[PDB]
Protein backbone atom coordinates (compact mmCIF):
# COMPACT_ATOMS: atom_id res chain seq x y z
CA UNK A 1 0.00 0.00 0.00
CA UNK A 2 1.21 3.68 -0.72
CA UNK A 3 1.37 5.33 3.00
CA UNK A 4 3.53 8.06 4.55
CA UNK A 5 4.86 9.64 7.44
CA UNK A 6 6.87 12.25 8.66
CA UNK A 7 8.46 12.46 12.72
CA UNK B 1 -15.47 15.59 -2.78
CA UNK B 2 -12.65 17.74 -2.06
CA UNK B 3 -9.91 17.03 0.62
CA UNK B 4 -7.28 18.90 -0.46
CA UNK B 5 -6.54 23.12 0.68
CA UNK B 6 -3.73 25.36 -0.94
CA UNK B 7 -2.59 27.01 1.70
CA UNK B 8 -1.41 30.45 2.12
CA UNK B 9 2.16 29.71 1.37
CA UNK B 10 1.29 28.00 -1.72
CA UNK B 11 1.31 23.97 -0.41
CA UNK B 12 -1.03 21.44 -0.10
CA UNK B 13 -2.45 20.23 2.83
CA UNK B 14 -4.27 17.04 3.08
CA UNK B 15 -7.17 16.16 5.04
CA UNK B 16 -8.44 12.72 6.62
CA UNK B 17 -11.72 12.02 5.41
CA UNK B 18 -12.21 9.75 8.78
CA UNK B 19 -12.20 13.03 11.09
CA UNK B 20 -11.49 16.07 8.87
CA UNK B 21 -8.08 16.92 10.43
CA UNK B 22 -5.41 17.26 8.77
CA UNK B 23 -2.11 15.60 7.79
CA UNK B 24 0.48 15.78 10.82
CA UNK B 25 3.10 13.98 10.23
CA UNK B 26 1.42 10.54 11.59
CA UNK B 27 1.41 7.56 9.82
CA UNK B 28 -1.12 7.83 6.61
CA UNK B 29 -2.62 5.43 4.11
CA UNK B 30 -3.64 6.50 0.36
CA UNK B 31 -6.75 4.84 -1.25
CA UNK B 32 -5.75 2.96 -4.73
CA UNK B 33 -9.54 4.10 -5.99
CA UNK B 34 -9.98 7.75 -5.27
CA UNK B 35 -6.66 8.71 -4.04
CA UNK B 36 -7.97 10.18 -0.39
CA UNK B 37 -5.36 9.93 2.31
CA UNK B 38 -6.83 8.68 6.03
CA UNK B 39 -4.70 8.34 9.17
CA UNK B 40 -4.35 4.89 10.06
CA UNK B 41 -5.93 4.94 13.35
CA UNK B 42 -8.96 6.47 11.24
CA UNK B 43 -9.24 3.65 9.01
CA UNK B 44 -8.05 0.39 11.32
CA UNK B 45 -4.84 -0.22 10.04
CA UNK B 46 -2.42 -0.99 12.82
CA UNK B 47 0.84 -2.01 11.23
CA UNK B 48 1.87 -1.77 7.64
CA UNK B 49 0.53 -3.43 5.35
CA UNK B 50 2.37 -5.66 2.63
CA UNK B 51 3.40 -3.32 -0.11
CA UNK B 52 2.27 -5.41 -2.86
CA UNK B 53 -1.34 -5.28 -1.46
CA UNK B 54 -3.70 -2.55 -2.66
CA UNK B 55 -5.35 -0.58 0.01
CA UNK B 56 -9.35 1.13 -0.33
CA UNK B 57 -10.91 3.64 1.63
CA UNK B 58 -14.41 2.76 3.58
CA UNK B 59 -15.78 4.82 0.70
CA UNK B 60 -14.45 3.11 -2.75
CA UNK B 61 -13.98 -0.53 -0.73
CA UNK B 62 -18.00 -0.87 -1.14
CA UNK B 63 -18.45 0.25 -5.08
ZN1 LIG C 1 -8.10 10.95 10.50
ZN1 LIG D 1 -11.28 5.73 -1.79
Amino acid sequence: ARTKQTA
Amino acid sequence: SMYVIRDEWGNQIWICPGCNKPDDGSPMIGCDDCDDWYHWPCVGIMTAPPEEMQWFCPKCANK
